[PDB]
RNA sequence: GAUGUCGGCUCAUCACAUCCUGGGGCUGAAGUAGGUCCCAAGGGUAUGGCUGUUCGCCAUUUAAAGUGGUACGCGAGCUGG
RNA sequence: GUGAAGAGGGAAACAACCCAGACCGCCAGCUAAGGUCCCAAAGUCAUGGUUAAGUGGGAAACGAUGUGGGAAGGCCCAGACAGCCAGGAUGUUGGCUUAGAAGCAGCCAUCAUUUAAAGAAAGCGUAAUAGCUCACUGGUCGAGUCGGCCUGCGCGGAAGAU
């Protein structure tokens, strides 16, 4: 039901800076967070998500949904930001974190690097844990992601990079 | 899953049970250490007398101690034991056993009341109709 | 409209029972389990104690348009009505044992007559004397903190502030 | 599978399968399949859809057929010169035409027997749908 | 996995999407269940 | 029970009886009675909820026609015959 | 492994570390067996056999091999 | 009143329902191998034995010794078995 | 019917298709089928509905929370849909079957209890009950929603040699 149209109404939680089409949101955290959205459609009244007439379709009021998902994402971003537990269980190799750059591997034997883009950060308590922390939620799950792309648990027992995986397969030798 | 755990359920050999070994090699591969034997093998044990397999029953909660406690076999195996029938039927009440008399099911329900549920012995009695009546016996006169 | 045969029957048996509770409490689920509900339900409808936890949603709107008993307001939220018509003590008896699993407050407040009982009332509720000298005891104490006790309270906590 | 007795001739022409159907609607057991297009059935044909469905179904109950497979349908050998007289009965043919009861099948609950004939609706030429039974 | 051209659904939770083009089954259960491209 | 309302018809035979038979109508006949046989139409998205209810069939019915009503009980019904359709209905009078 | 080789079994007991499973198994079957064992179970496991006895084969080629040995 | 009819040699050229080589899904895929499968037309893609065969069987080789079209690529170029 | 023995127009081309039946000349008008952006003569015409595929402009069984139309319909603030939190029982762990009974191993019977309430059980899942999810059940949420049927229109199914 609720959010296809009456769109959350995105609270100013301290502070947003609308140009219009182009915005930024302007808070302490991850400081002056924005995002460009364009005239999808997507009209704004203050802190609002207002519906025009899209291509053929036409919709009915739904990427003023899409659009309050993603601002408040945004303003989100800039308030409390988020815990990005990637994790390793592959036996630990490399997990060398340096500011901006992180070294991992795979079993191969050269440097992987990985340079973290500006708005992200990294550290590792343990080499087998991997907390990225900061800011924008999509930008911030994609490194994670490119990063279990270094490779996926392997499927059997569970060697591999994993962030949102609590839940890797549990295969067997030999059949059951 | 949904974290600690009520009721676990273990059903149990009718050995020495102050002594272990029918019991002691299902005991033994779940890890029932020398202190699961004292508080299940020293204890809930002999000066009762064995001829049903006896129900036991783990409470979840660990330093490294959970805990299994003995106590009466089920309604279902009271039934079978307490008729003097042959055992169930195969098709019941389109193929038959027995007949049973309602006052041996109200001494029936008198022992299971304990904690079998029916806030009455006539509302407890009539589950143990309905058990009686899936083992093929009619609760008769 | 109004979903089962059970709910739009039910109406006039629960607001017979929401008459009936001469001491009633509205107390809290969520994260009980099947026990601490289990170990009284048996008993109960025994032993001249009633616990019953019922539609909240429609009891909160139901209440506002019949006073039960009077009270409405702090139902909401996930709720039972614990209920005896007795002499309070069965009811209240039940409260700290329920108390094990959660906590003392998961009883919002408590009724009795139409005196509110909140877990500070709630031990005196609970101490009640012989019957025939309780029920005297029992009206003079309600009739004491109806107004009494607010004119010497309101007055107190500011003078705290005023005399250190 | 079904086949007759003994006709009173054993080839037959190419015949014309126009129009509708007088042989329509469910009547016999409480629901059916109707035949709903148009076309040509094999004897083999009935033979595996209705094997198909009382396996699927698992008796207790039991289907009716409502079509008959009369009629010969010829092969020409392979590789032989055009003429040279009329080919040799290979195969019979029932004529479906739209509304054409094909089965209908008794006592078998709703959900189960709409699986039932969901089978054999693969296994034909045809596209099939399904009747219950009504009065008048 | 195949490619199909009867797509439908295997384990009771299996999912349903037209993602570019042509409707995908994905799913969480085992995924034996991939099944595209009907 | 069963009211229906109805039109009488003012065209006959095929040509007619489809050209309404695709406007959603369908054709039907109150004969019975000493009054001459009557032509009447009916809604056919109407008449047909109640094919399945079976008192459409055993129960005298209600029938409302240029605004005069007639009471009728059902008599047997065309078919047609591989969608849902009432192809053409008749009805007799008490 | 064992209902594989068309083996059926007895029953099965718990054992003081481990388990005890008997059963009845066809003979001609078992000369990867003790090796197949090993690979199951980390090549912890064992095993023991003697013949019981004669019950039915099913199996075609026994018969069918039957003229061109003798 | 002219379509010179099979095989080989010389030269090819494209198609992809891909032999291999490259990416990738699944797997009753642990590694290994592999089975299967979506993708992909770039390049490569055997010699020798026998017989007029195309093929075939076979030795031996390779990464592979693909399938198919092109008067079943073809004689105003060759052989004519 | 035409072609054969019929031209011209049109369907790119095109005997027999659709239009039409040429006595001769015109720097005249209307029209048929067929058409009206430009290659090319005429409407980038008014009106409203639809289709997001380049369908239109090649083809099926079949498959699908692809879009518009449609009556009938359940649900519908005394609280829905379902999201979030929370219970998911009780005898019981059903009898029989037993390779082994576990709701979920075959079958039978579907029975009962306190219930605001949970099937003697829908799916996962395992060694024998264990393990896990589930409608159901209670909160918060604070409204449209769900399910069926008829139905116009598009989709993949769709891979061959200059």
């Amino acid at each position: 039901s609720r959010v296809a149209k009456a769109p959350v109404v995105v609270p100013a939680g301290v502070d947003v800076k609308i140009n219009g089409q182009v915005i930024t949101i302007k808070g302490k955290n991850g400081e002056l967070t924005r995002t460009l959205n364009d005239a999808v459609e997507v009209k704004h009244a203050d802190n609002t998500l207002t519906f025009g007439p899209r291509d053929g379709y036409a919709d009915g009021w739904a990427q003023a949904g899409t659009a309050r998902a993603l601002l408040n994402s945004m303003v989100i971003g800039v308030t409390e930001g988020f815990t990005k537990k990637l994790q390793l269980v592959g036996v630990g190799y490399r997990a060398a974190v340096k500011g901006n750059v992180i070294n991992l591997s795979l079993g191969f034997s050269h440097p992987v690097d990985h340079q973290l883009p500006a708005g992200i950060t990294a550290e590792c308590p343990t080499q087998t844990e991997i907390v990225l922390k900061g800011a924008d939620k999509q930008v911030i799950g994609q490194v994670a992601a490119d990063l279990r792309a270094y490779r996926r648990p392997e499927p059997y027992k569970g060697k591999g990079v994993r962030y949102a995986d609590e839940v890797v397969r549990t295969k067997e030798a030999k059949k059951k | 899953a949904k974290k600690v755990q009520a009721y676990v359920k273990l059903q149990v050999a009718a050995g020495m049970a102050n002594p272990s070994p029918p019991v002691g090699p299902a005991l033994g591969q779940q890890g029932v250490n020398i202190m699961e034997f004292c508080k299940a093998f020293n204890a809930k044990t002999d000066s009762i007398e064995k001829g049903l397999p006896i129900p036991v029953v783990i409470t979840v909660y660990a330093d490294r101690s959970f805990t299994f406690v003995t106590k009466t076999p089920p309604a279902a195996v009271l039934l079978k034991k307490a008729a003097g029938i042959k055992s169930g039927s195969g098709k019941p009440n389109k193929d038959k056993v027995g007949k049973i008399s309602r006052a041996q099911l109200q001494e029936i329900a008198q022992t299971k009341a304990a904690d079998m549920t029916g806030a009455d012995i006539e509302a407890m009695t009539r589950s143990i109709e309905g058990t009686a009546r899936s083992m093929g016996l009619v609760v008769e006169d | 409209a109004l979903n089962l045969q059970d709910k739009q029957a039910i109406v006039a048996e629960v607001s017979e029972v929401a008459k009936g509770a001469l001491s009633a409490v509205v107390a809290d689920s969520r994260g009980v389990t099947v026990d601490k509900m289990t170990e009284l339900r048996k008993a109960g409808r025994e032993a001249g104690v009633y616990m019953r936890v019922v539609r909240n949603t429609l009891l909160r709107r139901a209440v506002e348009g019949t006073p039960f008993e009077c009270l409405k307001d702090a139902f909401v939220g996930p709720t039972l009505i614990a209920y005896s018509m007795e002499h309070p003590g069965a009811a209240a008896r039940l409260f700290k044992e329920f108390a094990k699993a959660n906590a003392k407050f998961e009883v919002k407040a408590a009724a009795f007559e139409g005196e509110l009982i909140p877990a500070s009332q709630i031990d005196r509720l609970a101490t009640l004397p012989t019957y025939e000298e309780a029920i005297a005891r029992l009206m003079a104490t309600m009739k004491e903190a109806s107004a009494g006790k607010l004119v010497r309270t309101l007055a107190a906590v500011r003078d705290a502030k005023e005399a250190a | 599978m079904l086949q007759p007795k003994r006709t009173k001739f054993r080839k037959m022409h190419k015949g014309r399968n126009r129009g509708l159907a007088q042989g329509t609607d469910v009547s016999f057991g409480s629901f059916g399949l109707k035949a709903v297009g148009r076309g040509r059935l094999t004897a083999r044909q009935i033979e595996a859809a209705r094997r198909a469905m009382t396996r699927a179904v698992k008796r207790q109950g039991k289907i009716w057929i409502r079509v008959f497979p009369d009629k010969p349908i010829t092969e020409k050998p392979l590789a032989v010169r055009m003429g040279k007289g009329k080919g040799n009965v290979e195969y019979w043919v029932a004529l479906i035409q739209p509304g054409k009861v094909l089965y209908e099948m008794d006592g078998v609950p709703e959900e189960l027997a709409r699986e039932a004939f969901k089978l054999a609706a693969a296994k034909l030429p045809i596209k099939t749908t399904f009747v219950t039974k009504t009065v008048m | 996995m195949k490619v199909r051209a009867s797509v439908k659904k295997l384990c009771r939770n299996c999912k349903i999407v037209k993602r570019d083009g042509v409707i995908r089954v994905i799913c969480s259960a085992e995924p034996k269940h991939k099944q595209r491209q009907g | 029970m069963f009211t229906i309302n109805a039109e009488v018809r003012k065209e006959q035979g095929k040509g007619a009886s489809r050209r309404l038979r695709a406007a959603n109508k369908f054709p039907a006949i109150i004969y019975g009675g000493k009054e001459a046989p009557l032509a009447i139409e009916l809604d056919h998205d109407k008449v047909m909820n109640m094919q399945a209810k079976a008192e459409f069939y055993s129960e005298v019915l209600t029938i409302v026609v240029d605004g005069k009503e007639i009471k009728v009980k059902a008599q047997d019904v065309q078919r047609h015959p591989y969608k849902p359709k009432l192809q053409h209905i008749d009805f007799v009078r008490a | 492994d064992l209902s594989r080789r068309r083996g059926m079994l007895k029953g099965q007991e718990s054992e003081v570390t481990g388990v005890k499973i008997h059963a009845e198994v066809p003979l001609s079957e078992m000369f990867g067996y003790a090796t197949q064992l090993r690979s199951l179970t980390k090549g912890r496991a064992s095993y023991t056999m003697e013949f019981l006895k004669y019950d039915e084969a099913p199996s075609n080629v026994a018969q069918a091999v039957i003229e061109a040995r003798g």
